[PDB]
């Protein structure tokens, strides 16, 4: 008789299951929780006994648009306002590292724009604005399709990216930085690999990868500065398997395949070498899965600033050095963390008795302090010291007493 | 100079109608995100389709409610979802006759304190009732 | 702390009997009113009560657990959160309070 | 330093869809060597020539399944081979009968049990009676 | 044959030998879909989760049990396996096929 | 001469971080590749067995260009 309770029992548990499936596969509720469990991902995986500091502002891309339009300019912006005037522009208080978009942009006019305004709030603060890519940009319906394509190169000369092409040209998009496919969050539930209190609940995932709860890989990206700054204090070291780019622990699902059992990439795809070159000369900062493990990786983090080119001559090879150092932002990070201490220290020297001669002293011996010069280098010790040489000239700024004219110009380890 | 990092991004399930430069930051740590989680307050008010009959035109409206991360769980889910949840009770009151814990009359009462919720359709309450064994 | 088990340190011994006829045979006056089944004894330390429960034919009892009349709080089920719910039960829990 | 070495190869029947380093490598010792074949679960879905009878397109078709590398003995695989398993079934009969260690009733009953098996052949059944003694 | 090599080693001689299920077809299809060798699956468990991690330790050699012909997909397999074997400082040990 | 790759890495891991000038990469270099030398006049017949090496030449230079880090070279022979 039992037999029939437990059928009862089974039959039951199906259709509570079915409902289930509804709620935690609804776009709304997937939105919130992703929101969430991947901030927890990126806080857990940080180390607030090292100097690391986190704030929430909760913001809609449709509010930022209003307040940037709103706002007769950017200076005058909320966000401005609590980025820029409460922080970096206030004596006392500390700058804002950097700036995590839980965000999906696509080639639409909104999202340029958007991104526009962004580059120029990073660049007035000295910050870099890190979002994610949605897979429409491609063309595609999903990131499932990227070995579908043939030439991105190609495919980004239709004139529907022409404001992407133009903002990559603008010299603020050295402070935009977008990231590809996103991530896995949560292996789905299961009696063994996932289970839950009393109903037995085993999630079914569809022919549909979106029911997956997929994560920004922005956060990762942001967990990788974070290790670097905890270690170091500085932000260069996050664009290797080895060096720091790499994000462990992935989350992994193994199901049955065409009568095998395989297990879903914790990445839509695993990206092959050739177009994660692509991805990269195209300016998208893409995570690359490691083929058959738990583990991902940055290559490179470039932005979205297209190098410039000059003619291959001495002087012209030199400009093209200088051009790329600046669009790539593992040294961005250094100048950033340069210009902070910059302000911060100098507003501390407003009022003494400085001649132009004493802040070429003061200064070189203050920037010595991040050089590392030497014969054979403690390979990732130069991590600490990411300088290598450095020059500073100061002059007099005429008919204005008290005031100086300062440059800064630094070689820094490749 | 710490490394301070601003999350700008959607974590609520409405847009504010404060604005952006009065809407204040909060700062997040290991020893408090849970708190922030409940003082933030997350409610989500949404429409999915009603699984548990046979009919395209029946809609379920939920309104869960969440203050920490596992509250995301699908045991949460059931608990704020009376729907399902008294699906849960007839499931704990099933295996228990089933497993001899509880006699029929005790059985009885307990079915009649399930099926009597008022926000209950009678269509799942009859789903309900057929799962009941014979004896 | 140990006073909650019949090991432990929680078990009444030397209880007083009393045999006396029933329907034709004998039998003891339970030392308890009622003779508590481990259910039953579960569902009372649910409702904070400490019931002293009878060893089967005993001249023994035992104190399974001394939960206080407090009720323990339910929290989200992160980390945190799960972290919040054992030190609160700890609380809840008279051989902690003790020490 | 311990030396450690690494055994790839095709240790299944079949290929897993598992991405290469999805998988997982096993560690194995003599202490546990059987243990890792049953846990690796082996199973041989397979076609062989049937040479139980006499034609060239009988085929016989065998699913067995190995725990252990005792499941490799060809008793383990007359017992998971029910058109080979029947067949030493009827050889312990024949020969309890011929060593007088059961009566004719038994004898006849026994047989009864062993042919009345769905999944043999009509022509397996008649060449495993046509070996019963006539008396 | 997998019983013949672990019954005559010697565990408790610090001697450790893990098994990996692959075809060599999947080994190909591994290797070509991978765009470099550091991204293959056999790379990550042989070196990245052994020799190139801190606290890890490195795999000794690599017992393949395959018989390799003249073929275009067993030559390719066949250098792949030295690069890998090169990079991890392991040699790669199989057979040869009659043919 | 994988051994000797093996044990390289794993020491020289938990080297990092020292106060290491190039000679003194030399002269504790030397000192451990010893462990593994049997240099003597007629050998033990399958003893130069657990002493595979039987002479053994390290030098250490600075890579010029940021400072720290070397270039080493190890050239061993060992028994016939």
């Amino acid at each position: 008789d039992k037999a029939l309770v437990d059928a009862m029992i089974a039959e039951i548990d199906k259709r509570l299951s079915s409902q289930v499936n509804e709620i935690l596969h609804a776009k709304e509720f997937q939105k919130l929780e992703s929101s969430w469990r991947s901030l927890k991902f990126m806080v857990d995986r940080t180390d607030f006994r090292e100097n690391t500091r986190v704030e929430m502002l909760n913001a809609s891309k449709e509010d930022l648009q209003k307040d940037f339009e709103d706002a007769p300019e950017v200076t005058k912006s909320g966000l401005y306002k609590l980025v820029y005037s409460n922080e970096y522009g206030v004596f006392g208080g500390k700058p804002y590292g950097i700036i995590s978009a839980n965000y999906d942009f696509n080639v639409g006019p909104q999202d340029m724009e958007l991104l526009r305004k962004c580059a120029s709030v990073a660049a007035m603060a000295h910050a870099p604005f890190i979002g994610n890519a949605a897979p429409e940009v491609f063309g595609e319906e999903s990131f499932l399709k990227l070995p579908d394509l043939k030439d991105l190169k190609s495919l980004f000369e239709g004139p529907q990216y022409a404001r992407w092409h133009s903002f990559r040209e603008s010299e603020d998009a050295r402070y935009v930085g977008l990231a590809l496919p996103r991530f896995l969050l949560r292996l789905p539930y299961g009696e063994k690999t996932v289970p839950v209190k009393a109903f037995n609940f085993t999630e079914d995932v569809v022919g549909h990868h979106e029911r997956y709860l997929w994560g920004h890989a922005s956060v990762a990206l942001t967990s990788r500065v974070a290790d670097s700054f905890a270690k170091f204090r500085w932000s260069p070291n996050i664009i290797g398997p080895q060096s720091g780019g790499a994000v462990e622990n992935l989350p992994l699902h193994q199901y049955e395949a065409m009568g095998e059992i395989q297990t879903k990439i914790p990445t839509e795809v695993m990206l092959t070498e050739r177009r994660e070159f692509e991805l990269s000369e195209e300016g998208f900062i893409g995570l690359v899965f490691r083929k058959d493990s738990d583990n991902a990786a940055f290559f490179s983090a470039n932005s979205t600033q297209k190098p410039r080119f000059f003619g291959n001559t001495p002087e012209g090879k030199a400009a093209e050095t200088n051009y790329r150092l600046g669009t790539q932002l593992p040294y961005m990070f250094i100048m950033t963390r340069l210009a902070h201490y910059i302000k911060v220290l100098q507003r501390e020297q407003i009022g003494s008795w400085k001649e132009k001669s004493d802040l070429e002293r003061e200064l070189n011996h203050w920037l010595s302090q991040y050089i590392s010069d030497m014969d054979d280098p403690a390979p990732a010790v130069r991590s600490r010291r990411p300088l290598r040489a450095a020059r500073v000239v100061v002059e007099d700024v005429e008919g204005q007493p008290g005031w100086y004219r300062c440059s800064l110009q630094v070689r820094p380890h490749f | 100079l710490p490394l301070k990092v601003l999350m700008l991004g959607d974590f609520t399930g409405q847009e504010d109608a404060r604005p952006l430069e009065q809407r204040a930051p909060i700062n997040v740590d290991k020893a408090n995100f849970n708190e922030v989680m409940a003082q933030q307050n997350l409610k989500v008010t949404l429409t999915a389709a009603d699984k548990l009959s046979a009919d395209p035109n029946a809609t379920m409206n939920v309104s869960l409610q969440f203050k920490n991360l596992n509250d995301f769980s699908p045991e949460s889910v059931v608990n704020q979802v009376p729907e399902l949840k008294k699906l849960l009770e007839l499931r704990s009151a099933l295996n228990a006759l089933k497993g001899p814990l509880g006699n029929l009359p005790a059985f009885r009462k307990k079915l009649q304190a399930l099926l009597a919720d008022e926000d209950g359709r009678k269509a799942l309450i009859k789903e309900l009732g057929l799962t009941e064994e014979t004896k």
